[PDB]
């Protein structure tokens, strides 16, 4: 299961899944977020895990169903490998650092609207060591907090 | 606040706009906005706060900044000229009859548009309730009920037909049961529907048309059940009222080859018709078709009754067309007229006092030929019927005959008419249910339709049982509303909170409690050797001397009620206010005396159709208990099912299109229990707005940086910036919830100093960058955890 502080951070992330604001998502909505962030599932497989969690019979994923849709008992190092795989979606050139240009590409693909001055403002707060780029150590202190 | 508009009590419109220019301890000096210089006085409880933008309407009434009955009345005034007749108040649908057919709303393309769509996201319509009730049947694993109230002409017939249309189109694949109720509607317009002081065509029974669903989700059958009937109306009526409509439509529509077989005569002759109104409903064309011998002196003097739809001569034809369609032949149709005519020739039998010989009563000599023409309609012997209407048969084990008193024989003769017609209406309903037998039973979606809170200037015993039935339904109404709100707060993640509930159990205990209740004293008065109505009235204020739900008539502000003497009536406060009832004839209308000597004679009839109607201890039985016992068989059935409350509004007295009367609509908001439920919701969070609603309202007042954000983060940043109190303002899952008057307080914070607001947005700018980082970081970790779920699941395949 998930902790209360882990549910709170996924609750704000669910607004990027549910952009319409009705509190519930379909396969037209949960498909378009996966494909916008580089992952292409097949419709049959994402239907099968919807038919696990949805008890309503309607095929529409609300927030408590979305929580049990990504939950599973995993081992200790499996967890750390998921955080590292997330870092690698932000890093486009694969150098182990996230620049302003690389952070801007994830923002625009998720639909966040922001200026070039705001992108430089974001990187600057996340950076701790003063190089102006976010290494894995600085990425986890921003995530965690 | 000062300067802010409030609603003002205007007699012709209910409420209008207005301002407060002076004030006192109990009163407010109200100056109208449109009529300046008219400056009247109004009390603290008669004024209500109004919203800043009054030119806008809302589909959902929880989106109002001030939720009250004056802003609800203005919401259904604006929606009436936009032709939006359906209005969403939580789990309550408010439907207003327009008396005209609106385009495309009843369309089959519209029906399949609503199908399976989420709730609240589609415009309000009656098909959005029927689709919800199918989904909160199969998912819930429980049966459902649609509750339809309102007065006649409010669209309660038409709303029922749209429910049965949606179930045999959207989910039922075949089964043509929907219009078999509609096709045999004139049978229930004759047998069950009567005429009351404020309604020309009123249903006087609890119609429970149920639709059976199997486990495979198909319509397997329907069934029509009936509850309640006005036992008194059968034999004695009020001023200007009628009996049931089959006792006028058979008189008006009968031919002379039928009149010779039933021995029918004009209504003036018959005691169960001459007490009230004898006039027929008709139009100019059918007034020419009514025969001279069917006309009463009152008909000659005052003519036909005017109604745009009712025709007692022509609807008897459309009744006999419907008996041919449903399943009745002409011989069986004639046997449903022999029982009705036998009731008419029973009421003219009188009873004098016996000549000292053995005590008791005897029949009058003027009632001799009247008994001969009645006993062949009942299939009994005239010498055995005379004994049975005068004696109490018992045994000493020989079998003796002990005569009854004169008043007990008048009550026993009318008890036979309140037993034969009671089992005749139960035979009509059972015959109709045998014209469409259900295949099987499992789950069910039914429609309960009954008359609303109906009352007149002087109220009778018939209206006492209607308002007592609506008080018990008002208890279950508020019980279902509180349960919906408690599982809304949990669903939005707000959790449990304290809310105050209003009780009406003290009004129920007043009317029906054992030994001390009003119906319990009434049934005891029948047992006394000399019943009285002055002793009944004084006994009510004997046992209930205190309480607020009951006062003397002279305590009333109304002059008409102040003319009633202390022993002639009482005032009982109900959910719809203080209703006076007179006590004259109350005990007489309650008293029924069907005893062994007569109950075991009508069952023993030589006629076969009569024995089919009827399928020591207790003597006089318990008459005031049958009204409580039959109602408890429906209230616990309503507690065992889900509920879908559809309140029906009549907009004007004439019943004509495009007319709004706010002195008649507001009286139905306070007589529907709607205002009571809005009082309940002030205890909770009555005002709630989605994130997309608050984004469209307040983005223009915000800085361009904050405006760029998505609706949920826009509202989250705005709530954090302002620093709002946690017990007054609550951040939900799809909506922001507010305490009373705090959505209004919120709207004034946004309209206050732009520089101050800009500085508070500057102070939350670090948190907002950190929130916008964690939003895209935990969303990318969400896609990776759903990638790890697809692999984990496919590892066990």
């Amino acid at each position: 299961q998930l902790t209360e502080e882990q549910i709170a951070e996924f609750k704000e992330a669910f607004s990027l899944f549910d952009k319409d604001g009705d509190g519930t998502i379909t396969t037209k909505e949960l498909g378009t977020v996966m494909r916008s962030l580089g992952q292409n599932p097949t419709e049959a497989e994402l239907q099968d895990m919807i038919n696990e969690v949805d008890a309503d019979g309607n095929g529409t994923i609300d927030f408590p169903e979305f929580l049990t849709m990504m939950a599973r008992k995993m081992k200790d190092t499996d967890s750390e490998e998921e955080i590292r795989e997330a870092f690698r979606v932000f890093d486009k050139d694969g150098n182990g650092y996230i620049s302003a240009a690389e952070l801007r590409h994830v923002m625009t693909n998720l639909g966040e609207k922001l200026t070039d001055e705001e992108v430089d403002e974001m990187i600057r707060e996340a950076d701790i060591d003063g190089d102006g780029q976010v290494n894995y150590e600085e990425f986890v202190q921003m995530m965690t907090a | 606040e000062d300067g802010k508009p409030v609603w003002a009590p205007h007699p012709t419109d209910g409420f209008q706009v207005g301002n407060i220019v002076d004030i006192g301890p109990d009163s407010l000096t109200i100056e109208p906005l449109n009529q300046k210089g008219k400056t009247f006085l109004a009390l603290i409880n008669q004024v209500f706060p109004a919203e800043e933008d009054s030119k806008k309407d809302v589909e959902d009434n929880c989106s109002l900044m001030y939720l009250n009955e004056a802003t609800l009345l203005h919401n259904i005034k604006v929606r009436y000229s936009k032709d939006r007749i359906y209005t969403y108040v939580a789990n309550i649908l408010i439907a207003v009859n327009p008396y005209f057919d609106i385009p495309k709303i009843y369309s089959s393309e519209t029906i399949k548009s609503y199908q399976g769509k989420s709730l609240g996201t589609m415009p309000p319509h009656v098909f959005a309730i029927a689709d919800k009730a199918f989904r909160d049947m199969k998912v819930l694993k429980l049966s459902q009920s649609i509750i339809v109230s309102g007065e006649s002409g409010a669209g309660k017939t038409e709303n029922t037909k749209f429910v049965l249309r949606y179930l045999t189109e959207s989910y039922g694949t075949g089964q043509d049961i929907d219009d078999r109720i509609v096709e045999a509607n004139p049978l229930l317009e004759a047998f069950g529907n009567a005429k009351t002081v404020r309604n020309n065509n009123s249903s006087r029974f609890g119609k429970f048309v149920e639709i059976h669903f199997n486990e495979k989700s198909s319509v397997v059958g329907g069934f029509v059940s009936h509850y309640l009937l006005e036992k008194s109306r059968i034999c004695v009526q009020g001023k200007e009222e009628r009996n049931y409509h089959i006792f006028y439509r058979l008189c008006a529509g009968a031919s002379e080859d039928i009149r010779e077989r039933l021995h029918l005569s004009s209504p003036d002759n018959f005691r169960y018709l001459n007490r009230g109104c004898t006039r027929y409903f008709a139009n100019k064309e059918t007034d020419k078709q009514i025969l001279q011998n069917r006309k009463s002196p009152e008909y000659l003097k005052a003519g036909s009754l005017k109604d745009p739809l009712l025709d007692d001569h022509g609807d008897f034809i459309r009744m006999c067309t419907a008996m041919k369609k449903i399943g009745l032949d002409d011989e069986e149709k004639l046997d449903l007229f022999r029982v009705v005519a036998g009731v008419l020739h029973l009421g003219n039998i009188d009873f004098e006092e016996a000549g000292s010989t053995s005590g008791g009563c005897n029949l009058k000599n003027k009632s001799t030929q009247a008994l001969e023409y009645c006993a062949e309609l009942l299939g009994l012997d005239q010498d055995d019927l005379r004994v049975s209407l005068t004696t109490r048969v018992m045994l000493t084990t020989t079998v003796i005959k002990v005569p009854l008193k004169v008043e007990q024989a008048n009550n026993a003769r009318d008890a036979l008419a309140k037993t034969v017609y009671s089992h005749l209406f139960d035979h009509v309903v059972n015959r109709v249910n045998q014209c469409f037998p259900f295949e099987t039973s499992s789950y069910f979606i039914g429609v309960l339709d009954i008359a609303g809170f109906e009352y007149f200037e002087h109220n009778s015993f018939e209206q006492f049982c209607i308002n007592y039935c609506n008080e018990k339904l008002q208890q279950f109404f508020n019980e279902r509303i509180l349960k919906e709100e408690q599982e809304l707060y949990q669903k939005e993640g707000l959790g449990v909170n304290e809310v105050h509930y209003v009780d009406n159990q003290d009004c129920i205990d007043l009317i029906e409690a054992r030994l001390v209740g009003i119906l319990d004293i009434l049934d005891e008065e029948n047992r006394l050797p000399q019943p009285s109505d002055q002793h009944f009235t004084s006994a009510v204020h004997q046992k209930h001397k205190d309480h607020f739900r009951l006062s003397i008539p002279r305590k009333s502000k109304l002059a008409i009620h102040r003319n009633i003497r202390d022993d002639e009536g009482f005032i009982i406060r109900h959910f719809a206010g203080a209703v006076c009832y007179e006590t004259t004839q109350f005990v007489e209308k309650n008293n029924d005396a069907l005893h062994m000597s007569l109950e075991s004679l009508i069952c023993e009839s030589r006629d076969k159709f009569i024995r089919e109607l009827f399928e020591g201890k207790l003597s006089f039985i318990s008459v005031g208990n049958k009204f409580k016992t039959q109602l408890n068989l429906l209230l616990d059935k309503l507690r065992s099912t889900g509920a879908s409350f559809i309140r029906c509004i009549k907009p004007n007295l004439k019943m004509t299109s495009h007319h709004f009367e706010g002195a008649q609509i507001l009286s139905q908001l306070q007589c529907s229990g709607m205002v009571s439920v809005l009082d309940l919701m002030q205890g909770g969070f009555p005002s709630r707005a989605s994130f997309h609603e608050l984004y469209n309202m307040y983005k223009k007042y915000m800085p361009d940086k904050l405006a760029r954000l998505d609706p949920r983060l826009f509202c989250k940043a705005l709530f954090k910036a302002l620093g709002l109190n946690e017990i007054d303002y609550k951040f939900g899952l799809t909506k922001v919830f507010f305490r009373p008057g705090k959505f209004a307080e919120f709207d004034q914070i946004m309209k206050s100093d732009p520089d101050h607001l800009a500085e508070l947005v500057k102070r939350v700018n670090h948190w907002l960058i950190c929130s916008r980082w964690k939003k895209v970081q935990w969303c990318s970790l969400s896609v990776i955890k759903l990638k790890n779920k697809i692999k984990y699941r496919a590892e066990a395949c």
